[PDB]
């Protein structure tokens, strides 16, 4: 896996790949690594597929119970802490989860929380998670500015996953894009690396290491 | 030291059509280099037009199928004989599998049937409950042999339209039940040739709105 | 294996079962564990089949070369050559060998050579996994200067019991008789010895 | 454990133990709450049959549950301490998990839920 | 988590804590505040195993805040440090111990004195003029042995602290991304924004 | 592997299956496990495939040079002695398990050799993963004074038992008959009871299906 | 630390009607890290073609070694080495290192210049010859290649058809293996002409 | 977590046209020591089922007691205990299969391989296997231990598939079983000559044969075998 | 030893190598040059096991210099890289292998082309437009995949290299104390003093 999410002028970009592996065996190229918790909350998945999938859908149930009891949408901080406190109870049991809880509320604004299986919970503007995180960081950091447009930010997130999809063997398949605003999250499509790579290579003039 | 797991071999295969779905599996059961049975079915009709197979360690496989079948029964009791949809069955199975997260069922599970729009559906599970709906999935010992062939023939991967300079992809389309059974049979004969744990017999369960039909074919017994 | 060699009035008799195992599988049920290293010097082989064969072959070569130069070797000499191989290569060998021969001067002699490569001259010797079960029986029943028929019955009854209790022993009971008369091979089948 | 159902229904549909608990409140010293445009004021009566009191150390009638919420009461003084303690613990627990202090409605709902639990739990009044 | 330092001077306690949060070959964050305010005049920094550090710090924070509300009174730094030590002393013989090392810098209002306590994950408490956890101490202790004086001002303490950070930035293998510095005195707790 | 050897009236016959495995994968469906040491001394090999081939070729080479040196036809005991002393020297690390058979001026012979260098004599022998299945047949049907045609039947039946019941063995049956006074006859693919059935579909692709980036003529000439 | 699956890669060879095809991927990596997308695994000595998968240092070393040996062969024999003979040379050379082997999966392909017969062969790391009428597979996606070849292959394919079959076998197998792919090359070999084609595949 | 101490070897069985046959030798081994010789490893349940057990004998005796108690429990408040509501082979097997899997799931297995042979009330043949792992399977021929490797190949030559069952008589089937027991005596180092054999027929019912012996053995050829290669004497 | 980078541009090869030498919890040196000139137009950088790195580099240097004197001729970068690979290929099956990874940047005077070779301790050689050894590659490869162009100038290559070092200084856990940059072109080898 490679996943990322970064905060900018126009909200939050979230981008993930879709590959799933069992050792060197490519088991799937069409996995959904973004969980839609509610119209204002997203969750990213990296590590153990079952661990991430099971517990983040469980998180969505807990976030729903909150707004029934409190007649108010759960904060991104409170949502992320439910998950971090949960995995902390299991610490040492062997859970493998690298997640990011991304969303918008009135009191917080656009917010991203990194949450992993050994109990780490961090608020921040930029995170990349998964085995291909470093490859995404390389492209993302070197092109990141706060004043990116929604169009340029969407592309940078997409291009960063593509970079990791290319170099990291355990990342690939397709890119899933999301944009989180004050009005909620907006899906920006599934982009197959099979076509995207050559399209990006030709139009951008990058990837000169590859035989054109 | 006592090892609670074993490998019973065999391989399974699920393909989804437009208004149907098939779930196939070989009938060979093995341990190490010995054949236990040439005909031991591991693809089951679980009711509500859901077929299921849990391939790998047969004891865990049988336990899981048994528990799911029971889950279907109690779903009827508790919810006024409501039909368990394939998507609801899939989520239920995730909880069965993840319930034993720290002492897993050593199986690859596949279920097949029709979704609530009447379209063919195949769901596949890892041992601890991560699941995904797909048009296509092979599971078990010969999955690594069969799956890439399915990518090529069912989902038309790496196939481009002739003369288009590798620019236009071969268009996706649903396969007929006749064409799907051809791919299943050729997949299993190919797997039988090159994998020692696969052979003896092939049992296919076909699911349509009319019900669950069965077909059986001989495979090489060496 | 169950093996033994017994001196008696006219010379010496070697005895053995015929079972060779790989774990609990019987790789050979008609094995010949009694092997010639010289005309009237033979041995019983127990332990690793490969090691005991390799050793016996080398000893046979040594005694053949001895005979070409110095004439017929003594049974003691043969036991010394076995010992030398077993002792000097003790780290890499799993061989329990009983050496038995007939001289005209010394008559019947038995030497046993356990794992360590030590040598022990005895009136009779037992060895192999099945021998454990017949120490009591053999000690109580052995007598010196027995006749041929008495010694054959002693070995037959002894190996019969060893075979009965030891899973690693079985098949036929082979025997080799060493006397001034010559060399005689004997065989005894389950239907006879089992119901003793 | 002591299991007796003390709070139970009567023929006319009343739970006398709950209603007798109200009589204990009616006996207690008067407490008043008035909320203005930008404030709330909690007034409390203290009976004057007790002279030679030490007002420095005597438990105050109004208690802080958190830095932003207060609780006054009428009725059994010993009983109030148990509710106040539970409320204070829940206030810190809320800050720990939600990363935000309790709302006044939430804190009230919690305290009210504790009171209710003691009206249909065995062995308690 | 790696570098946490503490210096007690004449009228205050100064805590310096590294900003880096590293996992594997990636610095995930470079602005992490490795401290919690336990009470208006008591501050605790922490370092150790991921997850455990924050979980422990906040657990202590909740307990001290609960005490403050109950008694309408602030516990002394000595009292808080003894409470923290006991929790760690319980923890070390638990099924899964808290692998967390802490410094507790506080200003005792009754004594009008600053106090610095160093407590490791075993529950080993010591009151010190200056303290450090992890590999930091292997450089800073000898440095402070030389340059530290007991009658120093807060400003002198900050210069003394700069000398420690410079040495660590020169000789430490890992990039810890600078430090957040906080001062604890009679007026409470405040953060130095430019360090 | 399944390999066997059976003695008869005027000679000896050996046989073998033709499956070569790589884990659970069938690497070669029709490999030759019968090896020629000399014209009338043949060898069936089980275990590590490279070792059986290498050791049989080496001893075969040295046997030829020995035959030329001594102006005599080579003897089975010479091959046996050379093989076992070589295998013993390597302490089982050369994983060759061999059934050595042949005819020579002394007569007809049948031996087995194991990796550690031990040898055995017999009228019927079996080695390999399917040796137990084969030996069961040999123990059930073998008798003294077999004819040529009876020994071939018994040997091939013993291999078949391995083919069907042992997952390590499969495909075809090779045979070599070594009779006294006659040339040895190597019967490659004596039985072929595992022919692949006709495929349901032809997977011949339309020309131009594969997307190409570059073409170029390669120079093989000088 | 499994030598055969550090760098990754695959080779496949097929026979057709009076022709042979040999193909390989272009990836060279260090476990998860993709390093090179130009690393070809097929070499040729005269008209004999050799593909080699496995540990990349040994792929390079063996190429240089067989170039060395086939050059001396040609000087002394005064003719080009044939596929059948080369296959024996590969087997001898690999088995020479029996207890310290090259971690490789070589594949020989070619047409005998005298008889005109198509020839392919495969080896394990210690030199066991695996001869085949139909196809040989090797590398980290060997399971996948076995599955693709066994289903897609049919005998007596024409060079143009054989190209499509071997290419689809390689591509779809590589796409199910994390350590294989990143480009591909296909050699179509006829009696006296050889065509080399680079395939377009997904670059993840 | 266990290790087996006193053990029983192969249990072999097969279906024939009217019923099933099952057999097992009378040995209780103690490692390489052939310790106990009067051990019955076939245990009848009612007049329609025989449970053959291999592996740990202490656990076998525990299973005997469970089956014995199952017959008692089934008779309670059951007027049709010897008729319509009598214990079926399928009931007995499923019970054991449940226990075996529960025990393996608690990491404390019954260290056995079990074959339940019998005839159902409707006349159908029942033959099914279960072991310490809770693994279950059915086949026209079933065998445990060495029997799986050596007996099955021989028994499958008689009944190779389902359609061969009606063509196989009790005479032919028993002959194959007895032959398989001889082969096991030749080749299994933890086997004995003495064994028991049970036939459950839908017509003639349960026939339990004790104190059988392996016979008609070939050992004569052993006399000709001399040395291990060269040796002529 | 940790970070070594290489970038081949239009008319030159640029090597960047970290200056830190760390042993334990101490940075012993912050000005270490992890490279040797093999010939006037060939430069080799190196990283790996302590002791082995320098011993190997100088051994190669001596051999190439010996060749140059014997033939009065400079070996091509391709020839030198093949020689180096063979030495490492011998080494990996020795009693104690050289645990050294190298980049060889050279300018071929006959072809008038820059050439960059990446060789690991196993003897795995590849010619690349840009290369890296160790954990550096996990950031720089993807970065260069995006920003690199084959027709870039030396100055553009240096800016591209600055972008790599900045990313490494941001996300790498360890402080590698900057890099020494050297350029290999038609005029030979020279060092950039201000980076
Ligand atoms: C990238 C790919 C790097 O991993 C991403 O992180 C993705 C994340 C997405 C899918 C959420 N991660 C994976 O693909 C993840 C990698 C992984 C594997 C194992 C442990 C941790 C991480 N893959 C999986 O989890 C796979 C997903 C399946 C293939 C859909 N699952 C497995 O490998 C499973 C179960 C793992 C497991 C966890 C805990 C306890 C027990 C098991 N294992 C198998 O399927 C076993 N095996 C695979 C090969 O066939 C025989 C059976
Ligand atoms: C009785 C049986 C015991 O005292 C006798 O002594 C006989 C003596 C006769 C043969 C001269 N001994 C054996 O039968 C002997 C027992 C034995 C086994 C292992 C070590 C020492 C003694 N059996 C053998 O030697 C067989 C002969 C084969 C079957 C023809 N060989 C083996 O079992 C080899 C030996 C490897 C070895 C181990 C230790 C020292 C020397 C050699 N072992 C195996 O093949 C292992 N087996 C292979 C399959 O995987 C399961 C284990
Ligand atoms: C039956 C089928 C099995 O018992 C027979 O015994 C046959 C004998 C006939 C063919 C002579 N045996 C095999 O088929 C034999 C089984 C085997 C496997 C492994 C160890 C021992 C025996 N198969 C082989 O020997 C294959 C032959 C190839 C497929 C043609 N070889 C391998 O599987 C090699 C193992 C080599 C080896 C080295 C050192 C010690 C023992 C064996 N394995 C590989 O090639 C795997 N690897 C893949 C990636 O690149 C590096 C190599
Ligand atoms: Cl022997
Ligand atoms: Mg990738
Ligand atoms: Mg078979």
């Amino acid at each position: 896996t490679t996943t990322l999410a970064f905060r900018f002028q126009g909200g939050i970009i979230v981008a993930v790949d879709s590959r799933a592996t069992a050792g060197n065996w490519v088991a799937s190229q069409t996995v959904k690594k973004v969980i839609e918790i509610n119209p204002f909350l997203l969750g990213t998945m990296a590590g153990g597929a079952a661990d991430c999938q099971f517990w983040e859908t469980w998180l969505g149930s807990q976030c729903r119970l909150h707004e029934l009891r409190e007649k108010e949408r759960i904060s991104v901080a409170a949502a992320s802490k439910i998950l971090s406190n949960l995995v902390y109870q299991y610490k040492g049991a062997g859970l493998s989860m690298g997640t990011m809880i991304c969303g918008y509320t009135r009191k917080e604004g656009p917010t991203i929380y990194y949450v992993d299986s050994d109990g780490t919970r961090l608020k921040g503007d930029i995170f990349c998670v998964g085995s291909g995180q470093t490859f995404a960081y390389g492209v993302l950091d070197s092109n990141y500015k706060w004043d990116l447009s929604v169009e340029d930010a969407l592309y940078l997130g997409k291009r960063s996953i593509l970079a990791a999809a290319h170099r990291n063997a355990y990342s690939g398949g397709s890119v899933n894009l999301y944009h989180v605003t004050e009005d909620g999250w907006i899906y920006h499509g599934n982009h197959d690396v099979g076509e995207l790579f050559w399209k990006v290579k030709e139009e951008e003039g990058s990837f000169n290491n590859v035989i054109g | 030291q006592f090892n609670p797991y074993g490998d019973n071999g065999g391989t399974i295969l699920g393909i989804a059509g437009e208004d149907f779905a098939v779930l196939a599996g070989d009938t060979r059961n093995i341990t190490d280099y010995s054949i236990n049975s040439r005909y031991e079915p591991k693809v089951f009709d679980c009711g509500d037009n859901i077929v299921m197979s849990a391939n790998g360690f047969a004891a865990d496989g049988d336990a899981l199928v048994k528990r799911f079948k029971n889950s279907v029964k109690w779903y009827h009791f508790d919810h006024n004989d409501k039909k368990l949809s394939i998507n609801s069955a899939a989520r239920n199975i995730q909880h069965l599998l993840y319930g034993k997260r720290f002492f897993p069922y050593y199986v690859h599970t596949i279920i097949a049937g029709l979704d609530e729009d009447g379209k063919g559906a195949v769901y596949s599970f890892d041992p601890v409950g991560s699941y995904e709906r797909e048009q296509c999935r092979a599971g078990g010992a010969a999955a690594s042999l069969i799956m890439p062939f399915l990518d090529n023939q069912v989902n038309f991967k790496n196939q481009y339209e002739p003369g288009t300079n590798g620019k236009v992809k071969k268009p996706l389309k649903y396969l007929s039940v006749e064409e799907v059974i051809k791919l299943v049979r050729d997949s299993f004969t190919s797997a039988t040739e090159r994998h020692i744990q696969v052979g003896d017999g092939l049992e296919i369960l076909i699911v349509t709105k009319d019900g669950v039909r069965k077909e059986f074919y001989e495979l090489k017994r060496d | 294996t169950s093996i033994m060699a017994v001196t008696f009035k006219d010379g010496v008799i070697l005895g053995a079962d015929s079972r060779t195992t790989t774990g609990a599988y019987i790789a050979n049920r008609v094995t010949d564990k009694l092997t010639r290293v010289h005309d009237k010097i033979w041995c019983c082989r127990s332990g690793s089949a490969a090691d005991t064969q390799a050793i016996a072959d080398i000893v046979q070569y040594h005694l053949e070369l001895y005979t070409s130069q110095y004439g017929t070797p003594s049974t003691e000499t043969a036991a010394s050559v076995f010992k030398e191989l077993c002792y000097e290569n003790k780290d890499n060998l799993t061989a329990g060998i009983i050496v038995a021969g007939y001289d005209d001067k010394n008559k019947g002699e038995v030497y046993t050579i356990p794992l360590g490569g030590s040598v022990h001259k005895l009136p009779y010797a037992i060895a192999g996994s099945g021998s454990t079960f017949i120490y009591g029986y053999c000690d109580k029943n052995f007598r010196e200067n027995m006749s041929k028929e008495e010694t054959v019955d002693f070995i037959k009854h002894s190996l019969s019991q060893a075979i009965k209790w030891d899973g690693s022993s079985g098949g036929v009971i082979r025997m080799v008789v060493l006397t001034a008369a010559g060399v005689e091979r004997l065989i005894f089948y389950p239907d006879e010895y089992e119901q003793l | 454990g002591y299991d007796r159902a003390l709070s139970i229904f009567s023929p006319d549909g009343h739970i006398f133990q709950v209603e007798y608990a109200l009589e204990a409140v009616k006996r207690g010293t008067c407490a008043v709450g008035v909320k203005g445009k930008n404030c709330v004021v909690l007034g409390c009566e203290r009976r004057s049959t007790l002279k030679l009191q030490d007002t420095r150390i005597t438990p105050s009638k109004v208690s802080k549950i958190d830095s932003h919420v207060v609780l006054s009461f009428s009725g059994l003084n010993a009983d109030s301490r148990i509710l106040i303690e539970k409320a204070r613990v829940e206030a810190q627990s809320h800050r720990l998990t939600l990363e935000d202090p309790v709302t006044v409605e939430y804190l009230t709902r919690y305290v009210a839920g504790v009171q209710q639990r003691y009206t249909q739990s065995g062995g308690v009044r | 988590m790696d570098i946490i330092l503490g210096i007690r001077v004449q009228d205050s306690v100064i805590l310096a804590s590294s900003k880096a949060v590293t996992r594997g070959i990636s610095v995930l964050k470079d602005s992490d505040d490795k401290t919690r305010q336990l009470s208006p005049h008591t501050l605790m920094s922490f370092a150790g195993e991921a997850g455990d550090t924050v979980q422990f710090a906040e657990y202590i924070q909740a307990n001290i805040q609960l005490y403050s509300i109950r008694e309408d009174y602030e516990l002394s730094p000595q009292a808080v440090s003894s409470f923290v030590r006991q929790e760690l002393a319980k923890s070390i013989r638990s099924r899964r111990p808290y692998q967390v090392n802490v410094l507790i810098g506080g200003y005792d209002k009754k004594k009008n004195k600053p106090e610095l306590y160093q407590i490791d994950y075993l529950g080993t408490k010591v009151e010190l003029p200056y303290g450090a956890h992890g590999y930091s101490g292997f450089y800073t202790f000898s440095l402070l042995d030389h340059h530290y004086r007991p009658d120093m001002t807060t400003e002198e303490g900050l210069d003394l602290l700069k000398l420690c950070v410079q040495e660590l930035e020169k000789r430490m293998p890992m990039d810890f991304k600078g430090v957040i510095v906080k001062i604890v005195d009679k007026d409470g707790i405040r953060q130095v924004d430019d360090f | 592997t399944t390999i066997v050897g059976v003695k008869f009236n005027n000679g000896v016959v050996i046989a073998a299956d033709t499956r070569s495995t790589q884990g659970p994968i069938v690497a070669d469906k029709n490999c030759a496990k019968l090896h020629r040491i000399s014209p009338k001394i043949w060898c069936a090999g089980a275990g590590t495939a490279a070792d059986t081939e290498a050791v049989t070729q080496l001893i075969g080479s040295n046997i030829e040079l020995h035959s030329l040196y001594t102006s005599r036809e080579p003897r089975v005991v010479s091959a046996l002695q050379m093989l076992k002393q070589h295998l013993f020297k390597y302490q089982g690390h050369i994983g060759a398990y061999l059934i050595v058979a042949g005819v020579d001026p002394t007569g007809s012979h049948l031996f087995s050799i194991h990796a550690h260098g031990s040898t055995d004599v017999g009228y019927y022998l079996s080695l390999g993963s399917g040796s137990l299945a084969a030996m069961a047949v040999l123990e059930s049907h073998w008798k003294q004074d077999l004819t040529k045609e009876e020994a071939i039947k018994l040997a091939s039946d013993a291999i078949q038992a391995g083919i069907w019941n042992d997952l390590g063995s499969g495909s075809n049956v090779d045979v070599c008959v070594m009779e006294i006074g006659k040339d040895a006859e190597y019967l490659r693919n004596y039985l072929t009871p595992n022919v692949r059935e006709e495929k349901q579909k032809s997977y011949k692709f339309p020309r131009g299906t594969t997307a190409v980036l570059k073409e170029s003529i390669v120079n093989i000439c000088d | 630390s499994d030598p055969s699956s550090i760098n990754g890669g695959i080779v496949v060879a097929m026979t057709g009607k009076d022709c042979v095809a040999i193909a390989c991927d272009l990836r060279l990596g260090s476990q998860s890290l993709g390093v090179s997308n130009k690393f070809e695994k097929i070499f040729h000595y005269g008209h004999v073609f050799l593909g080699i998968t496995g540990l990349a240092t040994d792929v390079t070393t063996l190429n240089e070694m067989f170039r060395y040996k086939t050059n001396l062969y040609k000087l002394k024999e005064e003719r080009a080495i044939e596929p059948e003979t080369f296959t024996q040379l590969v087997s001898s050379s690999l088995y020479e290192r029996r207890f310290g082997p090259y971690f490789v999966g070589p594949v020989v392909a070619g047409i005998n210049s005298k008889s005109g017969k198509p020839f392919i062969a495969g080896f394990d790391l210690i030199g066991c010859i695996d001869e085949a009428k139909d196809f040989i597979v090797s590398g980290t996606a060997s399971d996948q290649l076995f599955g693709m070849c066994e289903s897609l292959y049919e005998p007596n394919l024409e060079p143009e058809d054989l190209f499509e079959t071997i290419s689809q076998a390689l591509l779809n197998a590589a796409d199910r293996d994390a350590l294989s792919g990143w480009g591909a090359v296909v050699y179509i070999i006829k009696k006296d002409e050889v065509v080399k084609r680079y395939l377009k595949m997904r670059q993840d | 977590t266990q290790q087996p101490i006193v053990t029983g070897t192969s249990v072999i069985s097969m279906k024939y046209d009217n019923g099933v046959i099952i057999a097992a030798d009378n040995l209780g081994s103690y490692g390489s020591l052939l310790r106990f010789n009067g051990v019955e490893r076939l245990i009848p349940v009612g007049d329609n089922t025989v449970v053959g057990i291999s592996g740990d004998i202490s656990d076998m005796q525990h299973i005997e007691r469970l089956l014995k108690d199952l017959v008692t429990e089934n008779a309670y408040d059951n007027p049709l205990a010897d008729a319509e509501e009598a214990l079926e082979p399928s009931y007995i097997f499923e019970y054991l299969a449940t226990v075996m899997y529960q025990r393996r799931s608690k990491m404390n297995p019954l260290w056995n391989a079990i074959i339940v042979a019998g005839v159902q009330s409707n006349g159908d043949q029942f033959l099914r296997y279960v072991n310490l792992l809770g693994v279950t399977y059915s086949s026209p021929t079933l065998a445990t231990g060495f029997g799986a490797h050596m007996a099955n190949p021989l028994l499958r030559k008689v009944v190779d598939r389902e359609s061969d069952i009606p063509k196989t008589t009790v005479q032919v089937a028993e002959e194959a079983i007895v032959n398989a027991m001889r082969v096991l005596y030749y080749r299994d180092a933890r086997s004995s000559r003495n064994f028991s054999l049970a036939i459950i027929d839908k017509n003639t019912g349960l026939t339990f044969k004790k104190n059988l012996q392996v016979e008609n053995m070939k050992w004569d050829f052993a006399k000709d075998i001399k040395g291990y290669g060269t040796q002529k004497i």
